């Protein structure tokens, strides 16, 4: 029978008896309802509006099987020491999402449940992908294990640099700075996230001179060198056109900003990278607009998960100690989530769901953002071996130049890796290893004296 | 101020001062304590382009002590003085090389 | 001379004596610094890190001209009734940005200034584009004036419907519901933002049956009919492929989600639509993640300006009265900014900069989100004549069906337009016109009785 | 419940009951009070595909009263009884028509 | 004999087109019955109109970096005669 | 798109810019070339031309190379021209 | 700059294999575009009629126009508006 | 190591195509490096049969094109599991 009118959201959307299926997408929401609204109604409205939900009863509902396709809330868990704050668990059937599309899974769940009059704040904490849905995606073009085989580099973390200033340098001067860094002993160099194709330096000029700088540096040292060329462009055609020219110059690696350009563009490029055998570095520009606040937005672990499915060989995870925000317990959570095949559920770490990847390759973690020679033993112990450490100002800001600055970082890293392998704690003897290595190398001794006093210590907004 | 001299480098642990026999023994001991398979590789010339080196005998699957590995290095060194020699460590679970370092350079 | 070390951000980035040029990009930031941090340092760090900034002094800065390319803070204004809260004004030179690219301007300004350790919250309130920069962009594919000429519809706001439920219906049952809505008296029908290409209904089947439904409804009524076909796809190739098939079936209009797919994909489609003469409808899914909170994020008026430059003929502006959040003063602010050629600076309205568009076409406003027949005279008075009013649940939730539901909405609009043209206030006599029109039409009399008690009234989180 | 009858519609104001001569006078008065130019158009057949109607004389640029517009409608009606007749309002600043409504339908 | 200064609005010209700005201004004002002679002395392009064009493909600064030639003016030569030589003979004179 | 330098020959200029009473002065044709695209442009030789006509040549030569050109009536320039970081064109002196 | 009175002259000079264009002549009629176009068509058809019949269009040019204006009200108004409008100046390019 | 010792050819197993643990384009690149080293060391022509058997006809020809790009002498295919239509297509390509 058909009854026209206004139905309560709690009636046929909140079911506590329901048990989640193995082929089901699960989401964890942190909800803050308006005063005078029940916990169940707030959870039901999020579950309804995201999938098959409408403010009034419609007759067309009876033609379809509503019970099969509806999203439902199965559990409500209240937040300790907080009034009008609860964790909602919502199940979504597998059949309603498009295959191999991050855009669909994003537009469906976090489409318009945010900005609802009935609730003041909402935050998506963690999402669970089943094995059946993961198999439709390509994933990373190469992954950790394939990348190390192509680069022929084993035993240590990789070293990188960012050219400064961000804007102003000529195409010829840019290549000179690239050459001097790679000559010293760094594996990679990087373009800034904002560098694309400005009036002062055009992209095709930058690509040509950088290629000459690598060619000289590789033949001199006897080691494979690279540079992440920024492919981010106004249109999908211009993006692919810049990538083609990097392939023509025989470049091993290119970079892209996934959030500002969007997931549609990032999926296109990652598929292209697979077909042409090019490694793909991913910058997380504009992330902190979304993931900063503890009450509203989407946590980064969800954005990290979505990138692994879309495609990417490297990802910025952020330094624990440095100029930008980071929390050790939270960071080690999503870093182990991108690198490992199987991750166990851990509430203190921040992981709400047991995530299982079906033989999908891991993504290399990038630690960057205001780090010098003293932070080296702390970074190595936290991030491990399968990571990239990048020094922008730490390399170029050396009193003697780029090449002695690049040697200073390389000596500091290899001295710590050697000490770790011997059987020494880097948390206890971190200062000692750096100090004893600075006796036989003059470049390290100068760099240690300069950035001794500098320490970034501030309160973090996002907490467990 | 000082200008950096031009020098050819050999991947991992090539920036540190040359490894003593005690230091190499400690690096091999690390490989065995974790549970990885040690192996000896040799080549005529060291280049960034080439990624395969000639395998000396077979990977040591049945290694009990680090002295056994050092004995295989000494055998390859006496047989080939004018060749580069490196020690590599294979992992079976992850299916990737954990450690790689050069122990011998062509003598004069 | 070169000096190595750490320089204070306040020294060469905060200049109060500077006066902004006409060929300059201006931004207004609402800054909340950490305890023990001065107002000037917090303002200078945002200005520095967004453009040509680094944590330590580098030698490569002396090769370039730093004074020409640097972004500077010229005015600091404190927020009334607030401790550690201020408005910062930052000027950026024209030459550092890429021509005709929203991606670059977004990645440059709001790249990584958020998530800084030295500040707890940051918000971008308004952005100014100079005339010289606007000329590089294409803008909207058609605009308000050309759209009305192609559709042949003058005098009134346009009417639309969204098919419910969102997910579950077959391709054939979708087209049947599309047909019944257009037969009644609606101008447009619309796909839900989450409908793309699911297992239960594939896109190519939906596209075919909807085309048959329009053809029958156009011939029956004698008016031009249309339907927004959701083109949003996992890749740039798939997106352009779906648009080509809509062009093949002689379809006047298609829709796209700009934020979830990204600006790169949207700019690609907006150029395509210009070259084929297809109208483009823009859904603002995932907006409320960014623009909800008053302390953190990016305000929607910046995103509205960014869409007008990128391309789009329609944009969702949100209802003042409805199920989703909206403020009358704030709404009318950016609504008059998307349509008009010249907008004067108004602080009470929320506009921080005087905006001028160089003969660039206006974007039509779309009002949607839980509206019924009683909200009709309020929406007509606020949004005006050049707007689209869309009824999802309001049309299909009628007790008699879709065809009487559409006729009820059509009568109610044309009664309001007629009463306005005579010289009657719709704020004072809003209830009177609806009630007197329900005497000669049975369809309106049923619809008025059902949704009399329903009203959405809650406190807004975003305030001036 | 009631089934909606099939009827051919004519864009704006077609859903309201047929307009009286008093009601037409008020709608034309709206055009003049805003400052728009009123014009009369006629056509043999009403179709959604066609977007041009034959113009009656010229747009009335110098209209003082709504009576002058109604006089032009009556002259076109007496001349063409079997033609559709509509009244339009041109805006010169925005360069787009503001109002368009049908006053006459072909007599039987 | 007088100089006449004429202003034109930006919106009437096509973006990134020299062909249009030439056809519009110096179209058919020349060859008028009311005036014996006409000459265009100068033109001013606003910043907003300049940004539409690509401009030179490289420019002075980029060119010198590609050629690796700094400090002095560049030296050129034109092969004589203009018309007559073979392709093999032309290349020998170039060498 | 291909990274090739472009040299521009000003053939047939003298048909338009010769007579002081009729046509289009070369400075207008030089401005149009900077907007359309070209890495080198022919400017003409400076040998004689008295003292007055030498100033005109240096007028449009500075107008092709500099970013900002101030208004100067004696030199020949009627308007203050401002290029928005648009690259300069190298002058060819030949004849 | 041509109207209905220049019609008998244009037929005589250019003959048959020619196109005659009226910009301001069609759109400048007091009645509109449609009566303006009919005034131009009627005038041309009458001039062709008199030519084929064997009448001199240089001497009897005004007579054919006035006869055609008698049975066409659209032409009669156009002849009343433009009649004194004639362009007569000295030509620079001559034999 | 097999080609070094003194074998003429090496072969992929019939079931090897493009599994999650090793992708086809990776296998093609590393095997090409092995042939180049062994050929130069022994002084004899060496080869490896690369498995081009694919889910679709487009995917088959795509894998074959890359083998030609790496200058490979020999490729392999399964004719009964893929079918006669797919095999004839590849045989004509190989010619
Ligand atoms: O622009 C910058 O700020 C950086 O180049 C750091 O510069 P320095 O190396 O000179 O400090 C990096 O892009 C950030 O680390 C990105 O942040 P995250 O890794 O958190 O995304
Ligand atoms: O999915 C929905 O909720 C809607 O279809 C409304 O449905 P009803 O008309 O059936 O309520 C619209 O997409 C939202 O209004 C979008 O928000 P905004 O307009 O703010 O972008
Ligand atoms: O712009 C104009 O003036 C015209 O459209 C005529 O308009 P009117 O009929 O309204 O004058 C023509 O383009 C010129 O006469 C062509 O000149 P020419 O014949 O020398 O090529
Ligand atoms: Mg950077
Ligand atoms: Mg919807
Ligand atoms: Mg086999």
């Amino acid at each position: 029978g058909y009854k026209a009118g206004v139905q309560d959201y709690r009636l046929t959307y909140y079911t506590p008896d329901y048990t989640p299926k193995d082929t089901d997408i699960l989401a964890a929401f942190r909800v803050t309802p308006q005063p005078g609204v029940p916990f169940e109604e707030a959870a039901a409205a999020v579950a309804a509006e995201s999938s098959t939900g409408t403010w009034t009863t419609v007759w067309t509902d009876l033609l379809t099987d509503l019970d099969r396709y509806k999203g439902r809330c199965y559990d409500i868990e209240p937040v300790p020491g907080e009034d009008n704050q609860f964790i909602a668990y919502i199940a979504y059937p597998l059949d309603l999402f498009e295959e191999g599309s991050i855009t669909n899974v994003l537009t469906s769940i976090v489409g318009n449940v945010f900005g609802f009059k009935a609730l003041r704040a909402l935050r998506l904490e963690d999402i669970r992908f089943p094995v059946a849905y993961i198999k439709t995606f390509q994933g990373p073009p190469h992954g950790i294990q394939v990348e190390r085989d192509k680069l022929n580099k084993y035993g240590r973390p990789l070293l990188g640099c960012t050219i400064k200033p961000k804007l102003g340098l000529s195409a010829k001067n840019y290549g000179r700075a690239v050459y001097e860094c790679l000559r010293g002993g760094l594996d990679f160099t990087k373009d800034d996230e904002n560098i694309n194709s400005a009036p002062f330096q055009r992209w095709r000029d930058r690509f040509l001179f950088v290629a000459d700088a690598i060619t000289k540096a590789q033949a001199e040292t006897g080691e494979i060198k690279g540079h992440y060329l920024n492919v981010t462009a106004p249109t999908c055609e211009e993006m692919l056109k810049r990538a083609e020219y990097a392939k023509e110059l025989k470049q091993p690696i290119i970079m892209h900003d996934y959030l500002t350009a969007g997931f549609t563009a990032n999926t296109t490029l990652a598929r292209w990278c697979r077909d042409n055998g090019v490694l793909l570095h991913i910058h997380r520009a504009m992330h902190a607009v979304i993931d900063r606040q503890k009450n509203h937005g989407i946590h980064f672990r969800v954005l990290a998960k979505a990138l692994r499915l879309s495609g990417g060989d490297h990802i910025h995870t952020g330094t624990v100690v440095g100029k930008l925000e980071g929390e050790r317990g939270i960071t080690m959570g999503f870093v182990d989530l991108l690198r490992e095949n199987y991750v166990e559920q851990d509430k203190s770490r921040g992981i709400y769901f047991t995530q299982d990847w079906a033989s999908l390759p891991g993504v290399m973690a990038v630690a960057s953002g205001g780090i010098h020679v003293w932070h080296m033993p702390a970074l190595v112990e936290i991030f491990g071996d399968d990571s990239v450490l990048q020094f922008g100002g730490g390399t170029l800001g050396h009193p003697w130049g780029n090449a002695p600055g690049a040697t200073a970082n390389r000596v500091a890293l290899e001295a710590c890796v050697q000490a770790r392998n011997e059987g020494r704690n880097l948390a206890r003897e971190g200062n000692d290893v750096i100090r004893e290595a600075a006796k036989w190398s003059p470049e390290l001794a100068v760099a240690c004296e300069l950035w001794k006093e500098i320490k970034f210590e501030f309160e973090a907004m996002d907490t467990v | 101020m000082q200008t950096l001299p031009k020098e050819r480098r050999y991947e991992t642990l090539s920036y540190l001062p040359p490894l003593t026999d005690v230091q190499i023994e400690k690096q091999v001991q690390y490989i065995l304590s974790q549970g990885y398979i040690p192996a000896v590789e040799f080549n005529e010339v060291s280049e960034p382009t080439e990624l395969y080196w000639t395998l000396w005998k077979l990977p040591l699957f049945g290694a009990k002590t680090s002295r056994e590995v050092l004995a295989e290095v000494q055998s390859c060194r006496s047989q080939y003085p004018g060749h580069y020699i490196r020690v590599v460590g294979f992992d079976n679970i992850k299916q990737c090389q954990i450690l790689s370092f050069i122990v011998h350079k062509p003598s004069r």
